[PDB]
RNA sequence: GGUCUUGUAGCUCAGUCGGUAGAGCAACGGUCUGAAGAACCGUGUGUCGGCAGUUCGAUUCUGCCCGAGACCACCA
RNA sequence: UCUGAGAGUUUGAUCCUGGCUCAGGAUUAACGCUGGCGGCAUGCCUAAUACAUGCAAGUCGAUCGAAAGUAGUAAUACUUUAGAGGCGAACGGGUGAGUAACACGUAUCCAAUCUACCUUAUAAUGGGGGAUAACUAGUUGAAAGACUAGCUAAUACCGCAUAAGAACUUUGGUUCGAAUCAAAGUUGAAAGGACCUGCAAGGGUUCGUUAUUUGAUGAGGGUGCGCCAUAUCAGCUAGUUGGUGGGGUAACGGCCUACCAAGGCAAUGACGUGUAGCUAUGCUGAGAAGUAGAAUAGCCACAAUGGGACUGAGACACGGCCCAUACUCCUACGGGAGGCAGCAGUAGGGAAUUUUUCACAAUGAGCGAAAGCUUGAUGGAGCAAUGCCGCGUGAACGAUGAAGGUCUUUAAGAUUGUAAAGUUCUUUUAUUUGGGAAGAAUGACUUUAGCAGGUAAUGGCUAGAGUUUGACUGUACCAUUUUGAAUAAGUGACGACUAACUAUGUGCCAGCAGUCGCGGUAAUACAUAGGUCGCAAGCGUUAUCCGGAUUUAUUGGGCGUAAAGCAAGCGCAGGCGGAUUGAAAAGUCUGGUGUUAAAGGCAGCUGCUUAACAGUUGUAUGCAUUGGAAAC
């Protein structure tokens, strides 16, 4: 038994909570921009994702292909 | 370390901590055999600066052998 | 050890067989018997003949000729 | 690790004569419970001693065994000798084992032949006067034929060469002491006391090399083979090289580790009930009851010259005189070694009694030494009795 | 085998004398009867060319009176140079401690002088030497090892010791050297290489 | 070490509850045959694994021992 | 420049073909007999069977509140940490079950890729919010623990803003599928701990901070190839194939999704099926190669079985988690707890493959200012004649030769046999004695001397002075350190093969035997004995591979009567192709360059008391690239 073995089970958890909500507090954004179109939800979309984009929550290249996809399909409208 | 049982010797190499060693070397720097506290290490010199300049602590005996040329002294203004 | 049975010479002078006895085997082609390239260690084990094997007992291995 | 003790306690081994419904197991753990107070760490076992079934359920001793009840000036490990004819062995053993003893003869379960052949076998291997408790007088508490007991118990010590009118015989029940009533509980003290003279302590020696009686043999998870037994003569410690002899090829073998009741010990002494797990030996190759030497000792020897004298019907012997061909087995200590009485020249028909001078040889090469006192029996009776004169091989 | 025990039990059957003549002469006869009752009358029971090759290889390896572990090793080692391996060998067979030491006129046998390397009393080049089987190359030093001295064997031996024409030596120190490389002249032309290095099929 | 089986000839087996030790073969000799096989047979072959009681010499009525062998012996 | 062993055997004999057998090397070797020692390397293949225990991952309090303790009346100071936070946790260790494939490599494309730390370089190290861990109180269960309510720390967590430079948008220019540049837009950065210098204000030391820029590092994918047996394995693939779009990966990808269609693989072998860690390598050979892919190494796979998720730079992680499964254990019978293919150790197996060992002295690792810490990795010690090696078991002398085993089938004499008794002589080991290294020209520790940006202090760096931490060490080794042949030889064979004879007994009985063969009546053979011989602290045999066997033939074959020409013809694919002229140079030779790690191959050298082994340098092969030739 390595001894930092349920000291990181009892503290990986509040991480796991924290990647858990911060997603979703961006994917309720995604959906808006998906109910409506407009550059300033853009805007919100890229600072709510700029957060986990910095840290590992959301892939930073994976993040930056989504907004290239978000910017290209709002600018074809 | 690496040699012969009884006869203990240490050759010099720039390895990384991801290997174990007696794995694969990435680059032996000379050799050293502590068989004979005189004179029994040799290195190539010039790997040292570069190796050096691009980071990648190789093995904490490099420090000592520095020690012996005093390389600092000679190195501090091209690295600042 | 495996389920084969399979027939072999009685090396050595005597018998000590008991029908069922554990033998340590040996191979070893005799022309004598059709095919038959097995034999025995008499010697080490329950079998125990071999009297005066004072020529060669690193084959049907016994105690050292006392001299 | 299995929880190094640190011998301070002194040991003084004592055991048991007598049969079961005397109170046997209630006395064995009345001991210990008593004796706990007074002095500490005296480990108690009443049904946990018994570990296997007609143990559990009949309650009876097959398998004998020890326990241990130390105070706080002295450390005391018990054997539980059997009666139950045909376990005469089991207790022989016991006897092998022995320097002092607690004689269990109740007032209801009195002396029967069985303790009387007990009580010779422990004479005739030589015990230093054994100290006598008079049991179970809380239920029948006598007056006469209390003093009926005690003397024939000690007409009984009498008979076989014993002080029996000096034999101290402490009255009382250690029932009605384990059940808290201290009248009976300071008859237990009175008991010990007598012990603390004529029931001697043992000299851990450094001088002689070696010898284990084998009591058990044991094998634990994961180690290997222990066997256990009371280390008679020789220093010992983890790391020594020791020799199965008798019965065996004479075998080198390496000690793994030294304990006594499977807990590892200081070191092994001279009367130290010990064992010892080995390296690389068998538990089929070990018997329980078997010898021990170390090289460069004593050698085993088959065919011995001593005086004997035979078993007397009159004090409990043979009824009818042995013959030459006559194959009694011997006693060293662990074993029930056979071998013909092959008596001197012009005397072929020998009646009991009568010490004489007589050759026999063995079938296995027991390690034989002068001034050694051995009992011989047969047919479920001791039927011999001497010590060895020469070894002639 | 370390050793050789008897040694006229060899002289009989390999027609051998290190001393040339008198590894079996004048022991109230020189006798060329045959180890064991068996020498009636025989030419060749199966003696050939594999027999005298044989012969030869028992010849010049209890001559000195070695193991065979050792001489085959030392023959894959000068495997391992170039050059006609056969005379370099001989000469090396010849350079070694022992055979150095009975030929510098100071050891009475071979088995002498093992027996004298190995109770330490030789020395060579300021090294103990506990095992003879060096091979020896020009510019050593042997030497008497002067706390032994008192053996009286050696004392005899050395004042008229036989001294080999490639190392020299003097009693009035007790030390010598190897001086130069030998020549084949100085060894009988009875032995021949041909057989030995030729009889190698093993190796 | 106790719960129990078992050792009968050279081998395998039979042997009223104490009166007695034998079959088949291994195997010696005869019949034998031009020689050899076949062959009919007479053997020898045991106090019944060894010891202690009982009495009518005890395998026999029991018990003990040696050894092998179906269960229990750090072992929850 | 480079290397080469044979033999018998068909029959009446012989010539030819021909298999077979043997003489030889190597093994996780065991076993058989026997066995002194050291150096040296390795040491469970079987049941990838289960496995008490320890240890195999801990560390940081100079990151933090707070807890406890001691010196102090205190103030506090100091030690550790119940815990939080950070770091490493994925390094490493061991088993190859599995996988016949981009697995191992090889040469390469990654305009298709990222990369915690660490290097270079640029900008600063703000203000707030909310807290809870820890704790307090309690129930319940044996614990596994959870929940009911409060209470506080951090560099724990999260808004706001500044955001050079970035990234993503719009637009402009810019060169050969990519890419730089000008402007704006969207949006994104942190942190303090200890401390010097300061009356203070502040400046700052030092570790770090963030966005950054450079690297390397490692990871991953792909390509051409190479490496099993197998067609008495011919159809196979329905996300399979292609196209469109979308979703997901560090990167691109039917990786996936839905739609539109039927394509893709293979007779020059899709696949069917048995087996398999691959390679470097080890044995044999003269060679290509056959052999096994020991031990180690490179890489890769997995962790009781099958999935799955968290976190983290990466894990679904041997020793982290959930579920289900199987085992086992505990149990309060309701429910929980464990994964040595981590080392040793045990049980089963096998014929068997080391200890439940010491030290972290040294290497190495990280965690840390540092101190210090652990480290079944590592160095060791021990077991095994596991393998090799070194090394003894006495030296010389001693005669016509003691006795005696044998013989000549007795009385001679010979052999044993210089064998012996014996003259001394002696010790590497052994045996008492004392000394005695190095490994630690490691690392930090402290001051001293000096250097530098910076001054007002420091701190960073370099040299000398001392302390050191030695596991092995009592090591190696040695002075007549005392004594001493004392402490030690077996094994197998003696008919030809393939070096090694006599006697007795035996009569195809016993048994020996790879061959012939020996004993139904004088056995070279069989049993034993003496003699002889051969290897030796090992000897022999077992079993596998190789050589011999050039005996499926590149080296290294034939097809008439010993196997082998088809029954013949037609003849596809295909193999093989007249002469001369030209081109390129694909193939080929060839020079240079990069790579095929290292070990190992080879030569020299060095420590190996001599070698084994290890180290020094040089040291090929194949592939790709480039400069030459047209001989083919």
């Amino acid at each position: 038994n390595i001894k930092s073995n349920e000291k990181r089970l009892r503290q990986n958890i509040k991480r796991n909570l924290n990647n858990k909500g911060q997603k979703t507090k961006l994917k309720t954004n995604v959906k808006n921009f998906h109910k409506e179109i407009n550059l300033d939800n853009l805007g919100n979309v890229y600072s709510q994702a700029d957060r986990l984009a910095r840290k590992g929550i959301i892939s930073t290249n994976r993040a930056r292909r989504l907004k290239s996809r978000n910017v290209a399909v709002l600018n074809k409208t | 370390r690496m040699g012969r049982v009884h006869y203990p010797t240490y050759r010099i190499v720039a390895v990384d901590s991801r290997v174990k060693r007696d794995g694969k070397y990435i680059a032996l720097i000379g050799h050293l055999n502590p068989a004979l506290k005189e004179n029994k290490c040799k290195i190539d010199e010039a790997v040292a600066l570069e190796w050096l300049n691009k980071g990648a602590k190789p093995t904490d005996t490099v420090r000592s052998l520095f020690s012996q040329t005093g390389l600092w002294k000679k190195f501090v203004e091209s690295k600042k | 050890t495996n389920g084969f049975e399979v027939l072999t010479y009685i090396p050595g002078e005597g018998h000590n067989l008991q029908e069922h006895s554990v033998t340590l085997l040996r191979g070893g082609r005799v022309k004598d018997l059709p095919g038959v390239r097995y034999h025995i260690v008499r010697g080490t084990l329950d079998t125990v003949g071999v009297e005066k094997r004072r020529q060669q007992r690193s084959a049907y291995g016994a105690k050292k000729p006392k001299a | 690790a299995r929880e190094k003790f640190d011998r301070s306690k002194p040991h003084v081994n004592v055991g048991t004569i007598g049969h079961i419904d005397h109170g046997k197991t209630t006395l064995t753990a009345a001991i210990c419970t008593v004796l706990a107070k007074e002095g500490k760490s005296a480990a108690t076992r009443y049904d946990q001693i018994d570990k296997a079934p007609e143990e559990k359920a009949r309650g009876i001793t097959i398998n004998s065994a020890h326990v241990e009840y130390s105070s706080d000036k002295r450390h005391y490990a018990h054997v539980d000798c059997p009666g139950h004819a045909d376990y005469i062995k089991n207790m022989i053993t016991g006897a092998a084992q022995m320097d002092g003893a607690i004689l269990v003869v109740s007032a209801t379960d009195s002396v029967m032949p069985q303790t009387r052949e007990h009580i010779l076998l422990a004479r005739q291997v030589g015990v230093p006067r054994m100290v006598v408790f008079l049991n179970k007088c809380d239920i029948a508490t006598d007056e006469e034929v209390q003093e009926l007991v005690a003397e024939e118990v000690r007409d009984l010590l009498t008979s076989y060469g014993f002080d029996g009118k000096n034999t101290p015989i402490i009255y009382g029940s250690a029932l009605k002491a384990l059940e808290g009533d201290p009248k009976w509980e300071a008859k237990i003290h009175d008991l010990m006391n007598a012990v603390d003279e004529w029931i001697p302590t043992p000299e851990r020696e450094v001088d002689k090399p070696f010898l284990l009686a084998i009591e058990d043999t044991m094998t634990i998870t994961g180690r290997g083979t222990v066997v256990t037994g009371r280390v008679e003569r020789g220093e010992l410690k983890v790391g020594q090289e020791i020799e199965i002899v008798g019965l065996r090829p004479i075998r080198k073998a390496v000690v793994t580790g030294i304990e006594m009741f499977k807990k590892e010990l200081d070191s092994a002494m001279a009367g130290d009930n010990a064992g010892v797990l080995l390296r690389g030996v068998d538990r089929k190759e070990v018997e329980r009851g078997q010898v021990l030497a170390k090289p460069g000792s004593i050698k085993p020897h088959k065919k011995f010259k001593a005086e004997i004298y035979a078993l007397k019907k009159e004090e409990g012997g043979r009824h009818t005189g042995f013959l030459n061909g006559y194959r009694p087995q011997f006693y060293f200590r662990t074993t029930d070694v056979t071998g013909s009485i092959s008596l001197p020249e012009n005397t072929e028909m020998v009646l009991p009694g009568d010490n004489t001078s007589i050759t026999v040889e063995l079938i296995a090469p027991i390690a034989c030494e002068k001034g050694s006192k051995f009992s011989i029996r047969e047919g479920g009776r001791t039927v011999g009795a001497g010590s060895v004169t020469e070894v002639l091989e | 085998m370390k050793y050789t025990g008897s040694i006229f039990k060899r002289s009989r059957r390999l027609g051998f004398s290190l001393l040339e003549n008198n590894k079996e002469f004048s022991k109230g006869k020189k006798r060329k009867t045959i180890p064991g009752q068996h020498g009636n009358r025989f030419r060749s029971s199966t003696m050939s060319g594999y027999a005298q090759q044989l012969q030869e290889k028992q010849r010049m390896q209890y001559m000195y009176g070695i193991t065979d572990k050792q001489f085959r090793r030392l023959f894959r080692l000068v495997l391992k140079q170039r050059g006609n391996l056969a005379v370099n060998l001989f000469r090396v067979l010849e350079s070694r401690l022992d055979n150095i030491v009975y030929r510098m006129g100071f050891a009475p046998t071979r088995r002498s002088a093992r027996q004298l390397v190995n109770h330490g009393h030789v020395l060579l080049n300021d090294r103990t030497v506990d095992t003879p089987s060096i091979i020896l190359n020009p510019g050593d030093k042997v030497r008497l090892k002067a706390k032994t001295i008192k053996i009286p064997i050696v004392k005899a031996a050395s004042e008229s010791g036989v001294v080999s024409p490639f190392v020299e030596t003097n009693n009035k120190t007790f030390e010598g050297t190897y001086v130069r490389f030998p020549e084949r002249s100085e060894l009988p032309a009875g032995i021949n290489e041909s057989y030995v290095v030729e009889w190698y099929k093993r190796l």
